[PDB]
């Protein structure tokens, strides 16, 4: 209920206060305004929703693990389960918000290829996140939509982008872990990961060093 | 040679006890002062203090608490560098400071460097424990409290028992202490680093612990080592904790193993996606 | 609904770092009316301390931004309004905790341990309200904080040994009150040094676990005394 | 055999920079200053044994810790390794932005180091920001004691680091130009570097003369280039340490006491520490 500049300022202020729910609400409003976001506005929306959903992913993993270690106790496992489904509901609502913003504003208004591959990557990542907690009857559908968006962005990635470009290095990282984790295709995931890493070593300054380190850790642990 | 005249050291607040009582002091900056609160030292305390000064005057290493001088006039006193921070015992069991595996490895490596230096100068610490390891600026390891330390020259001069090796606890013979007893104490401090807790956690009493470790019936539970602890480190601690002195490794190769493992850096316990 | 189910889901919220859920669970447990156990007491304390600490940190950040923004009047207005939003959240959290203390906890505290623990918690949350209170109600809140602190202090020195972790923490928090809120360093250092030296005297007299509990606060007392005299 | 290290124990690594300083491995990391000559000439051996003698008297947190010496392959002094560049590097080559609090702390540590040094009657005679090393950008370490000495009646025998040399040291007109005061003047210059961000006598066109004018007294550091947030006590103390005539300069106990006092009236950065959640 305020100017786009007023919402961006309140978003940055929420960012410095580490109140990611407020920043996410601000950037959601800014995107519902209809205009293309700037690189800064893009980055603020990404940080906001990624932190908001990451807290829930971390809590889900913790509570699921604790779900595993229920031995001889119905009510303990029942409590851990109901809490897991509470977290599950929050996780799904968040991802549905982010995917609705992606499909109704972000991707259609992307002028350059960079913006639209980034938004299709985020599309794949959030489908990813939903996939990890997917039940099984709708799981297949979510995985299908995940890989469709992921690969669609992938096709445009190595057609207009330099091997050093951090956005695709990240798209590659998320697609490889998609194949390894979400599905069970170690051969493909490691093939893609090593391909991207070697193409990057062949040819942002500090960003790529650490994303290649993440690639080397990934391949190191998968092999 | 290193004696500090009376009056030069302004002694501040009493901070605790050592093997004497420890206070904070000002002498060309900050200093720590271990002092004995007695009018007239007995010949045994005076010989102990002279031995400790003799040992410390041979210690000159970044990971050894820097001895700076001694005083006799008011009371006998050893003065060292001041370390802002807490002992490793405090960090592990008194604040439960969440250390990353990298900093735990670095702390172990610096402790190993300190005891490599000490044993290379034929010094046995004989009381190496997590309480006698201090962190300077939560960054650097400093081995301290040489009150029970000695140099090895074929003669024996003589509550914190968790680090005591079975031979030491058994007391079969008059000279148990050796390089291997220090290595076993080191094994126990790596146990503390990799589990986060003290060994013999579930046996509560303190007296039975002695009988069980001396006999060999009880050894640290290596199943409480956390999963992100490198396998090499657990193997090395097992080697340092072996019940018979002669199968325990020496500090040069303990150091070499920690150094080699230093460089290996798996940040990834599990796989990891692109962050912000 | 059960008290034990609420305590267990509180521990599960603690493991998932969802401190708002743990706080809600513990608020229900204390609203049941029964005296809390030591574990239940500590879970409630941890929960609300994290809930309020997030807001305290964010408040500090945006307050600093508010004062250090000169030129932009609209940006400074927005930082002021967000500071007041955070402040409102802060106040609601503190009023919730003080309501739990005043309405349930204090009357059911039989032992002295419980009553110093809860009076110290009352002083702490009134102190958090003092960190953001401005002008009119400031004095009242400061007075209630100091009053609760002082009464708990008296009961600490009259029925608790100097090494008792609750008494040591009360000393630490009361000294921090004196330093940060009343802006009187001398009385804060006096109280801190007195408590620390009196505990250090008797420190050898403890068990390993009592030693861990006491040393954790004594190291904070000596850190504070090093920092206030630097 | 007291501090000598047998040959073979030290693995010498990369050349990093007096004698060619290298990195080495000996029970961890070490720094090794080594003279690259087969047979030391009697002046080099006298200098080297003098430096070892001085270093074996230094045992302080703010002095580069001497760890031992070697003679077998070539004469060598071995110290602890300090991760991080010289204060000169941080100030004038990378322009690392230090807060005023950290600058005050750096001056305080250097003052502690030279209070210790002078309390053991040690004159460094080459104190400069290049010889001040930062240990993880957290601790100050005074180093390079090749020109240091114990003050003795028969004190036996500068190159281009002229800006830390006191005027009397430039003149060499006095019976003993090296003194506690000359070190105090070098210290004044390092505080000038700390509070200015620049080397002294920056805005000057001619270079060889500058020696002549500081020797005469025509030239003194321009204190107006000190930054505005520099405490007034610190600027006055630098002025006191840089006065043209040796006997108007203060002693290091007083420099240390005044730098210590200023740090207490500096406002606090961190907040108090209250009872953490159990």
């Amino acid at each position: 209920s305020m100017d786009k500049n007023e919402l961006v300022q309140k978003a940055k202020l929420a960012e410095q206060a580490e109140r990611y729910d407020d920043m996410a609400a601000c950037m959601k409003s800014v995107t519902e305004q209809g205009a293309e976001l700037s690189n800064e506005e893009r980055n603020l929306l990404s940080v906001a929703y990624k932190n908001v959903v990451g807290a829930r992913r971390s809590s889900w993993r913790v509570v699921s693990s604790i779900e595993q270690k229920t031995e001889g106790a119905e009510k303990k496992q029942q409590m851990a389960r109901e809490y897991r489904e509470k977290i599950e509901t929050e996780l799904r609502d968040i991802c549905n918000d982010v995917l609705s913003l992606l499909e109704k504003f972000l991707i259609p208004n992307a002028s350059q290829a960079e913006s639209k591959v980034f938004y299709l990557k985020m599309k794949g990542d959030y489908y990813r996140y939903l996939a990890e907690v997917a039940a099984g009857d709708d799981k297949k559908g979510i995985v299908d939509q995940s890989q469709q968006a992921y690969q669609e962005a992938f096709e445009i990635s190595k057609k207009e982008m330099q091997p050093t470009h951090p956005i695709r290095l990240g798209l590659a990282l998320n697609f490889s872990v998609f194949y390894y984790e979400i599905l069970n295709s170690p051969e493909k995931a490691c093939s893609l990961a090593k391909t991207a890493f070697d193409e990057a070593i062949a040819e942002s300054y500090k960003d790529s060093t650490l994303i290649m380190q993440l690639l080397r850790d990934n391949l190191t642990l998968w092999t | 040679d290193w004696e500090i005249p009376d009056g030069q050291i302004t002694v501040g607040q009493r901070i605790g006890s050592g093997s004497g009582t420890v206070y904070k002091g000002k002498w060309h900056g900050d200093v720590a002062v271990k002092m004995l609160n007695v009018t007239a030292p007995t010949p045994q305390q005076l010989q102990a203090f002279k031995n400790e000064v003799g040992v410390l005057r041979k210690t000159r290493h970044v990971n050894i608490l820097l001895f700076m001088g001694y005083s006799t006039k008011p009371q006998l006193a050893i003065v060292t560098q001041w370390c802002e921070g807490s002992s490793l015992y405090h960090h592990l069991h008194a604040s439960e400071t969440k250390f990353e595996m990298k900093k735990l490895i670095d702390i172990a490596r610096q402790t190993a460097r300190g005891m490599d230096y000490l044993h290379a100068k034929s010094i046995i610490h004989r009381d190496l424990k997590s309480n006698n390891i201090f962190l300077h600026e939560d960054n650097t390891v400093k081995i301290g409290d040489f009150g029970l330390a000695t140099v090895k020259s074929r003669w024996s001069g003589s509550g914190s028992i968790l680090w005591m090796a079975p031979e030491v606890i058994r007391m079969q013979d008059s000279n148990p202490y050796s390089f291997q007893s220090d290595v076993y104490a080191f094994g126990i401090v790596l146990y503390e680093l990799m589990t986060g807790q003290l060994p013999y956690s579930n046996i509560n009493n303190r007296d039975q612990i002695i009988e069980m470790v001396g006999r060999g019936s009880l050894s640290p539970d290596l199943s409480k080592v956390r999963s992100n602890c490198p396998k090499r480190m657990k193997r090395l601690m097992a080697e340092c904790l072996k019940k018979k002195r002669d199968e325990r490794p020496s500090f040069p190769r303990i150091l070499a193993e920690i150094e080699e493992l230093a460089r290996e850096l798996p940040k990834i316990h599990r796989s990891a996606s692109e962050p912000s």
